[PDB]
């Protein structure tokens, strides 16, 4: 864990001193970036993913557990998923709205968003941001002549940036371990795709000749954008993910719980202790569960000079015990700290106030809001590039007038807070709101036929005239 | 086991937390790669051949590790040790194909090609001897593509200048001789005064299997005996091993495409 | 380089949560016990909240 997440060569940003041409003519340099990615960055991302899947260290570290008659009780708690799902749902559970002053641009945006189901896409990106700290999206002109948007997995994609302070993205790469299901021979063949501002270069490689990049069939494939199609998004300026900093506490909570599970498994709860020199018939001991009287008759010792004396018999129950006070105070501290450092509500120590849920929630999520507003800034910074690409492809296909500008679009964010339609209606109709009858009816589910009811009202209102 | 003196193994190849002299590598800092990792020269120079099945031969090795070593001394050992394995395979394959050294199981090698065609120049390094060496290839309509040299003779190459143009024939910054790239062999077998050249496109290789790795906590190692002569059982003796294996195939399309310069 | 940077690097490593407890293995023990080294990330909690 530690040596992968907090290492210095993981989590860096790749940069290149030359132009796109200086890179593309020396394709081996990209081989060095791919090698560096596999050796240093991928491990980190893999570990973060395993924690999101709940494959915490405690499950896989069999290295210590003894293979005897004893039980294992290795445990994993899934705090990582609980945290990432909560923080992501809070940020993007409510779709981003779009506003623009020009309806031509607005309808082109809405058409692209509807075609690509951008709501779900955006949520999936928010989730990748939450677990890996960064996420990538690829835009391509499909064979059916449509602009399509697809997410690119973080473990297999990265970008090489211009070395200047502006850090324009020079080139992007994607590489995958294509394998069949049945065999494990040449699975270290990686198919590489390298994206430049003018096209895709397609290659084959493997780890074990040292990643020499070689042209695939139909190796080069032009694209009509004018900048590298892949886009990168960030959770924060460090590109660090929402539980990365508490993985060590999750580990400690796993260890403590599996320790108590071992203590429970391996010691007997209680036993009847009988001491002293005695004869116990193992056939009679079976009556222990159903006997009422236990009679202990001590051995009598006779001295050679005729003295007589008795052995010391004894009997009583004994039961196992552990430091409940200290272990529960310790595990409670771990749980409290895991929620505190991630701004997630600590469900174990919580009380609701009155009836109004949204205001209690803004009080309790105030700390989480502070991080989300920064993430909102970085997310919009990425959405603007998505729009820049869309405007470029639309103009090159002349599907829109070259006069239009997409940077006027305003992205409006709403948090996924709980809401109260009855109080909102009362607040909208007081203060001068208006609603059409059919619309008003559509909000209340006791109307079995929200449209038929209007005819049924007209009939009454008609016979009321007579 | 409860042995307080470390277990003697034969061969002594197992990684151990406690050395034979009683040194304990606790708090052990991870070594740092003081030398850059070596690469396969025939995979660099030669021509790849798409090959499914097979003539190939297997390369293999197993690295055993005491799990105390793996817990306390160096947790990431097996991941850091993979490049150093692939380096060992590259060196073995190069040494076989080029020099015909290390029990090369092929019948084919550059060393044999040269020794068969007798395409050898006896002499010291001079511009005339470099030109004659290259002419030994162009005689047979083949043009030299690169040079293979022991890096320790750059001291000789810097001393040669073209007496017409009156400039160094060897570019010490480019590490190119007469405009052709020179690759260096670290192997001990190529002596100081020896230089090899050829049309390496005629040297063909294939890899019917990329390096497999498998890591295991249960196998028997018959090739590593305990002090008492019983084979190591990794599970009983609380031990781990890494296996790596590869298949490679080598072919020389035209054995006259190679020539060698050697001291008189 | 010799005086101002080493301050900034430590402030940055606390923001990233690379607190001293994780790197200062010099006095830790790992001969049979676990390491159980820990970092709490107060530095990030505080800075994100205040900013």
């Amino acid at each position: 864990n530690i040596n992968y997440l907090f290492n210095d060569e993981a989590n860096v940003v790749y940069t290149y001193d030359g132009t796109e041409s200086d890179l593309l003519q020396n394709v081996n340099e990209v081989s060095k970036y791919i090698e560096h990615h596999m050796d240093y960055q991928r491990p980190r991302l893999k570990v973060l993913s395993d924690y999101y899947e709940g494959k915490t260290k405690n499950l896989v570290e069999l290295t210590r557990r003894k293979e005897e008659y004893m039980a294992d009780n290795r445990v994993a708690h899934d705090y990582a998923s609980y945290i990432s799902d909560f923080i992501n749902g809070y940020f993007l559970g409510n779709p981003i709205q779009y506003q623009d002053d020009d309806k031509d641009v607005l309808e082109a945006i809405e058409a692209f968003n509807d075609l690509n189901d951008v709501e779900s896409h955006n949520r999936s990106l928010g989730l990748d941001l939450s677990i890996y700290g960064k996420a990538y999206e690829l835009m391509i002109r499909n064979q059916d002549d449509e602009t399509r948007l697809y997410k690119s997995d973080a473990m297999s994609t990265f970008i090489i940036y211009d070395n200047t302070v502006e850090r324009n993205s020079i080139a992007g790469v994607r590489y995958l371990r294509t394998k069949p299901i049945d065999k494990t021979d040449e699975d270290e063949v990686f198919t590489v795709d390298l994206f430049t501002s003018h096209g895709v270069y397609r290659y084959l490689t493997n780890r074990t000749n040292g990643l020499k990049l070689t042209p695939r069939e139909n190796s080069f494939e032009s694209h009509s954008f004018e900048r590298m199609p892949i886009t990168e998004f960030s959770n924060n300026e460090r590109r660090k993910g929402d539980y990365e900093k508490v993985i060590t506490l999750i580990d400690l909570y796993d260890n403590a719980e599996s320790d108590t599970a071992n203590y429970m498994s391996d010691l007997n709860d209680a036993m009847l202790l009988i001491k002293g020199n005695l004869n116990l018939d193992p056939v009679e001991v079976r009556k222990q569960k159903e006997a009422n009287v236990l009679f202990l008759e001590p051995t009598v010792y006779v001295d050679a000079e005729g003295r007589e004396t008795e052995g010391s018999v004894d009997g009583g129950y004994i039961y196992k015990q552990y430091d409940v006070q200290g272990t529960e105070a310790y595990k409670d501290r771990l749980n409290s700290d895991i929620h505190m450092f991630t701004n997630t509500p600590n469900m174990k120590d919580d009380n609701f106030s009155g009836t109004q849920s949204g205001e209690a929630m803004k009080y309790k999520l105030f700390g989480l809001e502070q991080r989300t507003k920064t993430k909102e800034g970085l997310f919009t910074k990425g959405l603007r590039r998505r729009a820049k690409l869309l405007e470029t492809i639309l103009k090159n296909t002349r599907s829109i007038d070259a006069n239009k500008d997409f940077n006027t679009v305003r992205y409006v964010y709403n948090r996924n807070l709980p809401k109260s339609l009855i109080e909102e209606l009362k607040a909208y109709i007081d203060s001068g709101g208006k609603i059409s009858q059919t619309t008003l009816m559509s909000l209340f589910s006791f109307f079995q036929d929200p449209e038929l009811e209007v005819k049924k009202i007209e009939e009454d209102e008609k016979e009321s005239i007579k | 086991s409860n042995n307080v003196k470390p277990q003697v193994f034969n061969p002594d190849n197992v990684m151990m937390h406690e050395k034979k002299d009683g040194t304990l590598m606790n708090e052990f800092t991870t070594p740092i790669l003081q030398e850059v990792m070596e690469n396969s020269k025939i995979m660099q120079l030669g021509k790849y051949e798409p090959m499914e099945g097979t003539r190939a031969f297997k390369l293999g090795v197993i690295l055993p590790v005491t799990k105390e070593f793996l817990n306390y001394t160096y947790s990431q050992f097996f991941e850091e040790m993979k490049p150093m394995i692939a380096e060992a395979f590259y060196k073995k394959f190069d040494e076989a194909g080029i020099l015909n050294q290390g029990n090369n199981p092929f019948g084919k090698s550059i060393a044999q090609s040269i020794e068969k065609t007798n395409k050898v120049i006896k002499g010291d390094f001079t511009q005339d001897n470099i030109i004659d060496l290259e002419a030994l290839l162009e005689d047979d309509e083949l043009e030299a593509n690169a040079f293979i040299s022991k890096t320790q003779n750059r001291s000789l190459l810097r001393k040669i200048v073209d007496p017409e143009t009156k400039e160094r024939i060897y570019d010490r910054n480019s590490d190119s001789l007469d405009g052709l790239p020179v690759v260096n062999l670290k192997s001990s077998n190529l002596k100081r005064g020896e230089l090899i050249t050829g049309d390496f496109d005629k040297l063909i290789y294939g890899i019917p299997q990329l390096i497999e790795y498998k890591i295991d906590e249960t196998a028997q190692l018959s090739t590593v005996k305990n002090e008492d002569g019983t084979p190591v059982n990794l599970f009983e003796q609380d031990m781990v091993a890494l296996r790596a294996t590869m298949h490679v195939a080598l072919h020389i399309a035209d054995d006259k495409a190679f020539a060698k310069l050697v001291p008189a």
